[PDB]
């Protein structure tokens, strides 16, 4: 994965953040919310 | 200690962790009318009609209010009681101690700190070097 | 002031590469340099009827009067 | 001078100075030249007010003399 | 806790009690002056040591004296 | 022992510098008085004091230091 | 209306219920931080505190330390932060010996002598290895870059 | 022609402003 | 005053220029210019943008002693109950800051007492006085003769 | 006078209050060691015991082991002491399964079945990484020497 | 930092001991001592 | 001429004798 466009380091960090960090936080935060008393 | 708190919007100058750990101080007074008073911790609050209960961090803040409650209002509030409140629930009543304000002489009061001599009649520190006592003590 | 104390100490220890300077770890005032650039580009673009800049301290011409500088760009 | 003179007022305090004056009042009472207006040390605010006046008078006059002699010499 | 001592040169004009901001001082009956009262210090545990009483004392040298002793939470005047 | 052979020229060394904060400029600046390491020049005058009272070797100064360790004990 | 009120009802406690101090987002983010999260033993409180603190602490010495222009830039950034965590866990354990020595409370497990020592034990383990994993991601940055852009497929 | 690095990054900084207001609207709609 | 007199008179005696002292010490500008300004030249060039020499530690100590002497002026001019009221805001800030209010002091933070920072400001004054002059005494003499 | 007395006042307990066994320096050093320090949880006092023990344990096999004359001297010193800590924590954990099985005393937290297992858990983690940090200081000893003498400035 | 003097390995270990290990122990032990009951 | 390695190390072992006696004096003066 390369890029001639500017800020090509941004898909280097946002793809594993929207791909992993956003689902792990949100589904983690939803799992506490939907199963709380 | 019954009394509704005065109408105050809150301040950062009030009680710290000392109030719930060591001691805090409660001032209780009765007001004829709904009046505005300057809080000793910063800001201005409104006296409720009837009895007021205010918790303060120091005894000086309660007495700075009690000085203000006695001279900065057209009807003088001369019935304020000042308490020391402990976290265990025990309350020690402080001011006025005998029910009479201390600038007025009252019978039944015992003299503490009186020495029956002049301030220049204190003994020399050379006579009491290793007794540990100060010239004003012995 | 601790930035000053750092490179006072770093220059004293013979470490100019470890200082806060333009030949070392650079602290550029990039927002003030950008504002200076906007004022240099101000005549014509955002001040179209202004012939020259408001001040030459922002950038541009060096003004001489009697072989002596009146105003220069303060970089 | 006046910057250093300020630190007499700023660093010290009047209970030293009142005790010094009442020894000089004695030497005036010895020669019957003690004034009816009793000599007092400056008050605590005035001891600070004189010290902050002489500090800023001394420091600014230094910089004024430094700036004006330097900038008259150059050019 | 500081020590507040009251000496026999008291005239009983109650200015130390009125200058007291910590309710340390009070007037007790006495026989040594015309006002027939002497200042007393029953509550020196609340003494901050600020010496407003010594400022208000009109006698010479002083009839009330505050000696700064051991420092507690109350004497250091801490809200924390 | 290097200083007593030329007291007017050799700078007396107090002790060695061991500072990890030193760069290559300060190592070369403080490698002085004919030493092979960064040193501090003595200005207490103990070299002139020791040479006048008969001390001429580093063994004598070492024996004086060990004796003063014993004298402190 | 008015969004700055008295803090927890009492207007004489020296605090204010501000949109920074007592908002809905403040009460659910601070309260779910490791030092305040309900039900956590202090070994997991200290571990998650340690892993966060150890991870960014090699950063200043990696990019700005004295070894940043040698071949040991990531090594010198690690030893700087490893020795910082060692002072930091010594600051924790000396605090817990001092603060909790006369009696032990019951409301909070963290504010207890055995509880704060679990916090310091967790902070040490997460602090050093959180620094070490970021060191491992920085020495193998050429590996991690090739992972994240698919150079090994 | 092409966008710069400071144009892509500034678009992200402006994008906090819908992100902050979508958080406020979602919490207001939940209440 | 006396060590300035000892150093400047001996600087002319050792260099042979005794007329430098004898015709400039009679007024305080010659003390200011020919002694304080002139002999500090190799001191303040102990380090510069173009390198260092053996007077680099004395140049750093000279500025160190200026800092310690000027820091003592804070304890001698500014006094206690300014700082006690400042600490009370800092005490409030720690108590109301989450993740930091879990850490609590055992000793209550108060300002230094009235006697104490008169001693502490004097100690900074004296340590600042001595480290300034010992740097200037040595680097001007060792820069000229050493 | 006399410096050897009865141990803790009882002359019929089989011990003596000697300048080695019951001096003031002995009671404040032994009592402040991790195994005896007041208020420590067993996970931290296991950790501090492990960190000390893991640190010196690679040293014998580094300088005297069979790999000391190869290019893997520090690895063989580490591998020799990682497996010794693993036997040591197996010795601790099997001891706690044996010694504390019948009842749980209320006196000492360390002398309890769950308490001794926190001790073994701390000794394991401090033992292996304490061996690893000394391994890391030994493989990067050329870096550490250059740090300590300022070769990277 | 080098040295032509003997035992030049001794300032290699004593400077970070007097510099770091001596204050961290002493001010560590003082902090327990001045704040104990 | 110069001191040897065993001379510097012997001085440190001798220096443990004032190190132990200053510890005994300091604890005696504290009593
Ligand atoms: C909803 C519109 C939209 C969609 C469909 C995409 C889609 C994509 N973006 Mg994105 N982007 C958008 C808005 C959008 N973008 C906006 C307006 C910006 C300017 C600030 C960005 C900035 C941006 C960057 C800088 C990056 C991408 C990238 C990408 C790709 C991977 C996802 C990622 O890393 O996100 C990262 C995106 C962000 C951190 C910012 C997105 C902010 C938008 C406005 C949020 C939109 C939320 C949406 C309306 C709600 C949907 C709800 C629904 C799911 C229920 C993918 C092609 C990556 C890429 O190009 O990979 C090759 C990457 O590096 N985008
Ligand atoms: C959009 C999300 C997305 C992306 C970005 C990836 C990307 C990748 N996947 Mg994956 N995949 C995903 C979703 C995604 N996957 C899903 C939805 C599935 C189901 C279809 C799969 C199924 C799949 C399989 C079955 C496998 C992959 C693997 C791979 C990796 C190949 C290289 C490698 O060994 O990585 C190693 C990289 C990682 C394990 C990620 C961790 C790396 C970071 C740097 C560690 C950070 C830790 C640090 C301490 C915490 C940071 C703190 C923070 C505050 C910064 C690559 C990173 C392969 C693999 O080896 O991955 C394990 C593999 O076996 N993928
Ligand atoms: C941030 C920068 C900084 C730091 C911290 C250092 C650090 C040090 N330098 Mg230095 N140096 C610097 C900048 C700095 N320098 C600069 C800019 C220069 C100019 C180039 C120098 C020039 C220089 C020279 C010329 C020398 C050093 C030396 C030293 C070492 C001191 C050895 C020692 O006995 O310490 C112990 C420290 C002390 C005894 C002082 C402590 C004083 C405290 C404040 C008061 C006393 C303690 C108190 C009573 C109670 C505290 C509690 C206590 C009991 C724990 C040490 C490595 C010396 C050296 O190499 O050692 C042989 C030395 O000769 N350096
Ligand atoms: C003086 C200030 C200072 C300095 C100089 C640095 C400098 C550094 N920090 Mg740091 N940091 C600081 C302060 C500072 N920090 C502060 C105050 C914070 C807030 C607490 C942080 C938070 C922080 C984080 C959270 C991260 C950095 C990182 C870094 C490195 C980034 C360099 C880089 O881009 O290349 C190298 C790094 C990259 C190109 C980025 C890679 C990031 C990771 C490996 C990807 C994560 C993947 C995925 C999202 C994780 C999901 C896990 C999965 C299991 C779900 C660098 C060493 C990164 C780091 O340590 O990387 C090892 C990083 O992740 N720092
Ligand atoms: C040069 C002299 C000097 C210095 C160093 C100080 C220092 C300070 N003044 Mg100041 N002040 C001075 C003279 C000075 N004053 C004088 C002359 C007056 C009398 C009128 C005052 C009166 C005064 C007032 C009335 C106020 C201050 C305040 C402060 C603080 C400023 C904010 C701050 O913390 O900055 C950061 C600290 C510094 C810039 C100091 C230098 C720190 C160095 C760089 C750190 C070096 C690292 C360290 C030494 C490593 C430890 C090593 C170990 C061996 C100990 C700071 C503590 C203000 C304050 O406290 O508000 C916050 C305040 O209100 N000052
Ligand atoms: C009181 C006299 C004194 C002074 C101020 C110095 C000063 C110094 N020594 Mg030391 N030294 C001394 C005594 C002295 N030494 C004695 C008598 C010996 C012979 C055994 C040593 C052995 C020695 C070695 C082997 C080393 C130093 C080094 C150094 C430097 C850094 C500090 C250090 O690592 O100490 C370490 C010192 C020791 C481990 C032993 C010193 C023991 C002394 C006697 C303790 C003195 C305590 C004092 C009298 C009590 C007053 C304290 C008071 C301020 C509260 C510095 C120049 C280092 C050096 O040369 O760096 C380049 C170094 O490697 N010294
Ligand atoms: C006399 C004490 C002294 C000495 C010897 C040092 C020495 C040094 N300082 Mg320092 N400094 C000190 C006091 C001192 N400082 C003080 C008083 C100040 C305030 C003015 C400073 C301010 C300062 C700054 C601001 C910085 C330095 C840094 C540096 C280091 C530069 C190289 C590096 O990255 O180190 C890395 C080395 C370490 C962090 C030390 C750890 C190395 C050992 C081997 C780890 C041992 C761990 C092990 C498991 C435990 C051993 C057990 C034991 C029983 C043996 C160097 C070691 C810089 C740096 O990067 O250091 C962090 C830096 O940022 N100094
Ligand atoms: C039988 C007898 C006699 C004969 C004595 C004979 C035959 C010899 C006597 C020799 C003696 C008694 C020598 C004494 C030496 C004392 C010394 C050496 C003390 C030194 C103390 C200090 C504190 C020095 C510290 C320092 C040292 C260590 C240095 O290295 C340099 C720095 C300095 C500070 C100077 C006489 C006839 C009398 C009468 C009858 C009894
Ligand atoms: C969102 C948010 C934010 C931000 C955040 C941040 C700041 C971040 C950071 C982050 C971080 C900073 C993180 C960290 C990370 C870490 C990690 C994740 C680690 C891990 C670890 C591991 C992986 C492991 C390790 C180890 C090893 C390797 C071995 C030894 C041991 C151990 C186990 C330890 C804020 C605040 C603004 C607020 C708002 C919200
Ligand atoms: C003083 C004294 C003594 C001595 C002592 C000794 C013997 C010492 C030793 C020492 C030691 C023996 C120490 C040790 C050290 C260790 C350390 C300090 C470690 C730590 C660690 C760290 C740093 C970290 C780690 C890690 C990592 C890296 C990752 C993984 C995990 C962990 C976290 C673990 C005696 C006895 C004679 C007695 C008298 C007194
Ligand atoms: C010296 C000193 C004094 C003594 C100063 C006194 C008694 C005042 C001296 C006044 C003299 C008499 C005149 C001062 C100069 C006049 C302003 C000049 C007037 C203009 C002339 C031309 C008439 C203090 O009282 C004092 C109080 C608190 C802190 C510090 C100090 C302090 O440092
Ligand atoms: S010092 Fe203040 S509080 Fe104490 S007795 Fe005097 S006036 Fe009252
Ligand atoms: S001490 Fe002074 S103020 Fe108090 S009663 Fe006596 S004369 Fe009045
Ligand atoms: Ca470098």
């Amino acid at each position: 994965m390369d890029g001639s466009y500017a800020a090509s380091y941004l898909p280097w960090i946002l793809i594993p953040m929207v791909g992993w960090l956003f689902p792990a936080v949100t589904m983690g935060l939803l799992f506490i919310h939907i199963e709380s008393e | 200690l019954s009394g509704q708190p005065p109408k105050f919007g809150g301040s950062t100058g009030g009680l710290l962790s000392k109030a719930n750990r060591e001691e805090k101080y409660a001032i209780t007074w009765t007001s004829a009318s709904e009046q505005v008073f300057e809080m000793p911790t910063g800001g201005a609050a409104i006296m409720n009609e009837g009895e007021n209960l205010l918790y303060l961090a120091r005894k000086e803040q309660c007495l700075a209010l009690g000085t203000q409650l006695r001279t900065k209002f057209k009807p003088k509030i001369q019935d304020y009681k000042i308490y020391r409140v402990y976290p265990s629930g025990e309350v020690q009543y402080l001011h006025p101690a005998d029910g009479v304000f201390p600038e007025k002489v009252n019978e039944g009061r015992e003299a503490q700190g009186t020495k029956t001599r002049r301030i220049g009649q204190n003994p020399e520190p050379v006579t009491i070097k290793f007794s540990g006592k100060a010239p004003y003590e012995v | 002031f601790g930035l000053y104390i750092h490179n006072d100490t770093m220059r004293a220890l013979g470490r100019p590469q470890d200082m806060f300077s333009d030949t070392a770890i650079q602290l550029q005032p990039i927002f003030a340099q950008w504002v200076q650039h906007l004022h240099t580009l101000a005549p014509g673009a955002t001040a179209p009827n202004a012939l020259a800049t408001a001040s030459y301290a922002f950038g541009g011409e060096t003004i001489a009067v009697a072989g002596k500088v009146a105003m220069m760009p303060i970089t | 001078f006046v910057f250093a003179f300020s630190l007499m007022f700023l660093f010290s305090g009047r209970g030293y100075w009142q005790e010094l004056i009442e020894s000089i009042v004695w030497a005036h009472n010895k020669l019957n030249v003690a004034p009816a207006i009793q000599p007092r040390a400056l008050s605590i605010i005035q001891g600070r007010a004189v010290g902050v006046a002489h500090y800023l008078l001394g420091g600014i006059v230094t910089t004024w003399a430094f700036f004006l002699a330097r900038s008259l010499s150059i050019g | 806790s500081h020590s507040v001592k009251i000496y026999d040169t008291c005239i009983g004009c109650t200015q130390c009690v009125r200058a007291c901001p910590l309710d340390v001082l009070e007037m007790v009956p006495w026989d040594g002056c015309k006002a027939a009262q002497i200042a007393s210090s029953p509550r020196t545990e609340d003494c901050v040591g600020c010496k407003r009483c010594e400022t208000a004392c009109p006698t010479d040298f002083l009839s009330i004296r505050v000696y700064l002793g051991a420092e507690t939470t109350r004497s250091m005047g801490l809200a924390y | 022992e290097q200083w007593i052979k030329d007291p007017l020229n050799i700078r007396p060394i107090a002790h060695a510098i061991w500072d990890p904060h030193f760069g290559e400029g300060a190592v070369n600046a403080f490698t002085q008085a004919g030493a092979s390491n960064p040193v501090n020049i003595a200005y207490s005058g103990v070299y002139h004091w020791f040479y006048t009272i008969g001390m001429t070797t580093n063994q004598e100064l070492y024996s004086g230091a060990v004796f003063l360790l014993v004298l402190a004990s | 209306n008015q969004v700055v009120q008295a803090y927890n009802g009492d207007p004489f406690v020296g605090h204010l219920s501000t949109p920074i101090s007592d908002s809905a987002f403040t009460r659910t983010f601070i309260g779910n931080l490791p030092a305040y999260r309900k039900g956590l033993s202090p070994i997991l409180r200290g571990l998650e505190v340690g892993m966060a603190h150890g991870y960014f602490l090699i950063g200043p010495w990696t990019l700005l330390g004295p070894l940043r222009d040698s071949e040991y830039q990531y090594i010198g950034g690690l030893i700087g932060a490893l020795a910082l965590i060692l002072v930091a866990t010594a600051a924790l354990s000396s605090y817990g010996l001092v603060t909790f020595q006369g009696e032990q409370g019951s409301g909070d497990t963290l504010q207890t002598a055995d509880g704060w020592s679990q916090f310091a034990a967790g902070f040490f383990v997460g602090g050093m290895g959180g620094a070490f994993v970021a060191y491992f991601l920085l020495e193998n940055l050429s590996v991690v870059d090739g992972i994240f852009r698919g150079l090994f497929n | 022609m092409a966008l710069s690095d400071t144009q892509i990054l500034a678009a992200l900084v402006v994008a906090l402003l819908p992100a902050f207001l979508a958080f406020r609207l979602s919490t207001e709609l939940y209440k | 005053w006396l060590t300035f007199y000892w150093h400047w008179k001996h600087l002319g005696v050792w260099s042979g220029n005794v007329a430098q002292f004898n015709e400039n010490s009679t007024y305080l500008m010659g003390w200011f210019r020919d002694y304080l300004w002139a002999n500090s030249a190799q001191l303040i060039n102990g380090y510069n943008p173009y390198g260092v020499n053996n007077l680099s530690v004395w140049a750093w100590m000279f500025l160190f002693g200026h800092l310690v002497w000027a820091t003592g002026f804070m304890f001698l001019i500014s006094w206690r109950g300014y700082w006690q009221e400042l600490i009370e805001t800092i005490v409030w800030a720690h108590e109301r800051t989450p993740l930091a209010n879990l850490v609590r002091w055992k000793d209550k933070p108060v300002a230094l007492s009235i006697v104490q920072a008169r001693l502490v400001g004097l100690a900074h004054f004296t340590v600042g006085y001595v480290l300034t002059y010992a740097a200037f005494l040595i680097a001007s003499t060792a820069g000229k003769f050493g």
